[PDB]
């Protein structure tokens, strides 16, 4: 239920970022590749929220 | 695959029947007289009636000490804990010196405990509470197997309706653990709008109904760490768990005391069985005197689990001390509290057998003529330098489109890649540049 | 390629085939909304020796007014939705049936005859249906029963008291028929409205609507052969109509019907490519939401009677899941009963799915081995004469028939 | 009284034209379709076939 909003369409630019609108359908079924250090494992699991010692320090 | 490391070729001390060493076997060779030792150690440990009692494997570097060591931890196997540390790791900034020791004394000791792990999953038919207040909540669920209904408890509920389960949604019930996953909704409503927030999944294939013996290992530290501090209680879901950060802390003698007694109970009782395993003090000359005073007394004590200890330092000064020289770096007063392994260097023919060992581990073809080169440059150089150039050598031939090493390729890598002793020779000679 | 259906044989024969024992061999009449299928009881055969007059159920009389035709040849038909309720063209239908297999000579047909009726028939119907049977041809007694379970009593492993399902299909009725110790319980048995018929006209429709090049060139009896021979039922439809998405399998597995000739003439002269469209006819009754059509089709009606019993009860009666008439012919269909049957039973539970021998004419075998057991039970019958004190709103409640109740028609 | 109930689960939308699943439906032609090129096929229809496919399924279509 996230929404990302990416500008307007040329077409309507008047009446802000501009942009085209997309090719394709309008459902895809995405593939996507992530990648996570080991270390990032062990911080996320070290407390309620763990992910902010992975910028803050306090690990 | 595996990544291969620097003992993955070791798989056991490969004794015969007799507990007599045999030349070459289970990824070893030589160190009879050595390695016979280690069997009458791993009989002791397998005999569970000994605490603290500990022992000393000594010798020069590259002669073999860690992967005994490992080997020990082969013919035992995963039923029995061992843990390994480095000397070095006794410096925490959290805890005294001391508290690190009775740590990783306590984490060789395990408990062994037998449960029926007990699953039920599927699409939610139906959710009917049952007087004045909640007394049960009957459920159905389906699969592509088949249907059930169960019998479930206030807290699981309770636990459902945190969850936001309704019926239609695919529910996963762990019965032995009150754990509860929602999995999506069943996509048979996929189409009660075009676009809604909620992400659909298929109807179970698998059986509504799972039943498996499972066995729990969790060693007396874990009893100690989990019971100590207040567990923080949340699955998140509450901002308090924000505010105080973690640290470690100085566990006090008393709680041990009651977790001792407890576990007791329970083994009276049948619920759980006792494995008193190994802690392996690699690096052991890194210790402080205060710790080596600390040991006189952890290894006297009538719970310890058996300590293995391992050095490769002459007469050395002790650290701490700023001036007293002793065998091994180690204290006489705690040199007479262990019983001490000699450990031996290679011949060239042992070296060789190792080399083509490590060869085939790693995954590399080597013609004959090029591991008697390989041999003869670790007689001038060190064993851990001649395995070392296996890999480049092979990686070379691969470039210069050929399987196999040959004397070419390891006579190129041998200039490409220098050694401590012969770049010390250097460093002797342009002394004053650096 | 398309075929064209054969018309007009040559059924005549002698004023009665009367055998040995009783002379009053009996007519065995399944009144089917499709076709009729009629003929003698013939007794002391094992084997059904000849089930005669397989003939559609359909009559011409056009423009001309003057003139009606009956037998395999605009037109008309005498039911409205599986019930009877035409008069003469009933008549000009049991006329051929009784011509084509002789009958004596006099003022009435002397034989009694046993006649397949609706799984419920209303009152005025079933009166109308002995009015029009009585009066006009003089019947000495008369039996009436329902095809399904006539169906059932031939296939049954003995000839005892049983309990099941029985599934059925016919040209514009599916019907869910729970039975109790041989009692229908027509109380909770409950049909749906679509069919065959229904099947058809909806392949019609689409092709049709593929194709408007050429409306003409489409037309019933051609859906026929495409529904007959080329269709079958999914196991699970949003699966097949999945791996029907793919090219590579859809020109392996499209059916290629061509039409006859007069570009390469398929321009008019088309190979109707039915993919799709060959699974989307047969699932009509397991989804009617494929049409217009709100109501719960063949899957969740089961389930629906079935929860509707105790719990042994249930595991008792679907012991025996029986599938006849009609539209249980296509190929897979038992599958795809005996999938959707295991999601909705107890995860460890047994079930049975057994199909008729004979889909299609078990109905009429039934009644046929029904009769030639049941010749002197003279309280399963009704008589020329009671139907002079009783309107004819009446039955006999033997098995195999229609709960009877008691209720008066007013007539003057 | 003997006819089945009305069913209790949502209809599932197969496409008009092909019987695959449609993910979609026109706001013209109020079609549903499964594709790019059956998108590209419905435009090309007169409305006598588009109001005879929206008959098959009693939808407004009068
Ligand atoms: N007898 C042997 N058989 C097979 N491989 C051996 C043998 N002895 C040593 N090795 C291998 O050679 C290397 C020797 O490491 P070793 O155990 O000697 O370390 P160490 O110098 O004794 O102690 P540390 O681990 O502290 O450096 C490893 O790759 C080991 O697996
Ligand atoms: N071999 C077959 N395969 C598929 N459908 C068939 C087959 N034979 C008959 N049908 C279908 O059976 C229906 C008629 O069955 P029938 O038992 O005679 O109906 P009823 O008893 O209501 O007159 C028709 O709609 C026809 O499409």
């Amino acid at each position: 239920g996230k929404i990302s909003k990416l500008g307007r369409s040329f077409t309507r630019a008047r009446d802000t970022k501009f942009v085209q609108c997309p090719d394709g359908e309008l459902q895809k079924r995405k593939e996507v590749v992530h990648t996570v250090s080991l270390h990032e494992i062990d911080v996320i699991n070290s407390r309620t929220q763990g992910f902010l010692a992975l910028f803050s320090g306090d690990t | 695959t595996q990544r291969i490391a620097s003992h993955s070729h070791v798989k056991g001390l490969g004794l015969d029947e007799s507990g007599l060493a045999k030349q070459a076997a289970s990824g070893l060779v030589g160190q009879e007289n050595a390695r016979e030792a280690c069997g009458v150690i791993v009989e002791l440990i397998k005999s569970k009636k000994m605490a603290g009692r500990a022992v000393l494997l000594a010798g020069p570097p590259g002669t073999g000490k860690t992967a005994l060591a490992l080997a020990i931890a082969q013919e035992l196997g995963s039923k029995v804990p061992f843990c390994p540390m480095v000397g070095s790791e006794v410096y925490s900034t959290e805890i005294k010196k001391t508290e690190v020791l009775m740590e990783n004394f306590r984490r060789a000791i395990g408990l062994r405990i037998k449960e029926t792990k007990e699953v039920y999953e599927g699409e939610v038919t139906e959710l009917t509470p049952c007087g004045k207040t909640i007394s049960h909540v009957i459920i159905g669920l389906k699969t592509a197997k088949g249907t059930k209904q169960l019998k479930l408890d206030p807290s699981i509920f309770e636990s459902l309706q945190k969850e936001r389960v309704e019926a239609g949604d695919v529910i996963y019930i762990e019965a032995n653990s009150g754990a509860v996953k929602r999995q999506g909704r069943c996509d048979t409503y996929a189409t009660e709008f075009d676009l809604e927030a909620e992400e659909y999944v298929p109807l179970p294939k698998g059986d509504v109904h799972k039943k498996k013996e499972i066995i729990q290992d969790v060693t007396l530290h874990d009893l100690d760490v989990a019971n100590a501090r207040p567990q923080g209680g949340q699955d998140i879901l509450s901002m308090m768990g924000q505010l105080m950060k973690p640290k470690k802390t100085e566990i006090t003698d008393k709680l041990r005391g009651e977790i001792n007694k407890v576990v007791n109970k329970y083994i009276d009782q049948g619920i759980a069985e006792l494995v008193p395993g190994v802690l392996f003090v690699d690096e052991v000359h890194m210790l402080d005197i205060e710790c080596f005073t600390y040991l006189h007394r952890a290894l006297e004590s009538s719970i310890a689990p058996i300590v293995i200890f391992a050095s490769n330092r002459g007469n050395c000064v002790i650290r701490g001390t700023e001036d007293i020289t002793s065998p091994h770096g180690i204290p006489l007063d705690l040199l007479d509290r262990v019983m001490i392994i000699r450990t031996m260097l290679y011949t060239p023919q042992e070296m060789k057998q190792i080399i083509k060992i490590r060869a085939q581990t790693e995954g590399i073809n080597i013609s004959e003529e090029a591991l008697n080169h390989l041999g003869e440059i670790g007689t001038k150089t060190t064993l851990r330098y001649s395995v070392q150039l296996l890999t480049p050598a092979n990686l070379l031939a691969k470039i210069n489109g050929k399987d196999s090493i040959e004397k070419e390729h390891v006579e190129e890598i041998s200039e490409l890649f220098y050694d401590a002793k012969s770049s010390a020779k250097i460093l002797a000679d342009q002394q004053d540049k650096y | 390629p398309f075929r064209d259906a054969r018309a007009a044989p040559d059924p005549v024969l002698e004023a009665g085939p009367v055998a040995h024992g009783p002379l009053p061999v009996p007519l065995v009449l399944d009144n089917g909304s499709f076709q009729v299928r009629a003929g003698w009881a013939c007794p002391g055969q094992d084997p059904g020796p000849e089930p005669r007059l397989q003939f559609r159920a359909v009559c011409a009389r056009g423009r001309g007014g003057a003139r009606g035709a009956s037998g395999p040849q605009m037109l008309r038909s005498p039911f409205d939705r599986n019930v009877p309720v035409n008069l003469e063209l009933q008549e000009l239908l049991l006329d051929y049936s009784f011509q084509h297999l002789g009958v004596s000579s006099q003022g009435c047909v002397d034989h009694p005859i046993v006649l397949t009726e609706a799984v419920c028939n209303p009152l005025y119907s079933r009166q109308m249906m002995s009015e029009l049977l009585f009066e006009c041809y003089g019947i000495p007694k008369v039996a009436y029963g329902i095809d399904s379970l006539f169906s059932f009593y031939h296939n049954k492993p003995k000839n005892s008291m049983c309990s099941g399902l029985i599934i059925s299909s016919g040209y514009q009725c599916t019907h869910v028929l729970p039975i109790l110790e041989g009692r229908l319980d027509a109380k909770n048995c409950k049909r749906i409205n679509l069919g065959g018929s229904q099947a058809a006209g909806y392949l019609q429709r689409l092709l049709q609507l593929k194709y408007p090049g050429h409306l003409a060139a489409i037309t019933l009896s051609r859906m026929e052969e495409i529904l007959h021979e080329h269709s079958y039922i999914a196991e699970d439809y949003v699966e097949e109509l999945h791996k029907w998405r793919c090219p590579d399998y859809y020109e392996n597995n499209v059916h290629k019907m061509q039409l006859p000739f007069s570009v390469f003439n398929l321009a008019a002269y088309h190979q109707l490519f039915v993919g799709t469209e060959r699974i989307r006819a047969p699932e009509i009754i397991f989804q009617p939401s494929l049409i217009g059509e709100e109501q719960a089709g063949i899957a969740e009606t089961l389930q629906y009677i079935l929860d509707r019993y105790p719990k042994d009860i249930q595991e008792m009666l679907v012991q025996n899941v029986f599938l006849t008439g009609g539209n249980t012919m296509y190929p897979g269909m038992k599958a795809r009963m005996e999938k959707e049957l295991l999601e909705m039973r107890p995860f460890r539970s047994s079930f049975q799915v057994q199909l008729a021998s004979n889909p299609v004419l078990d109905a009429w075998y039934g009644a046929r081995d029904w009769a030639l057991n049941h010749l002197d039970d003279n309280e399963v019958w009704i008589t020329r004469k009671e139907y002079e004190e009783k309107g004819g709103e009446y039955l006999k409640e033997h098995c195999a028939s229609n709960i009877y109740v008691p209720i008066r028609l007013p007539k003057q | 009284s003997i006819d089945a109930p009305p069913s209790f689960k949502p209809a599932k939308k197969y496409s008009d034209v092909s019987g695959l699943l449609a993910n979609y439906t026109d706001p013209q032609s109020k079609l549903r379709f499964s594709t790019i090129e059956e998108f590209s096929y419905i435009r090309r229809l007169p409305s006598d076939v588009v109001t005879g496919y929206l008959a098959l399924r009693k939808a407004t279509s009068i």
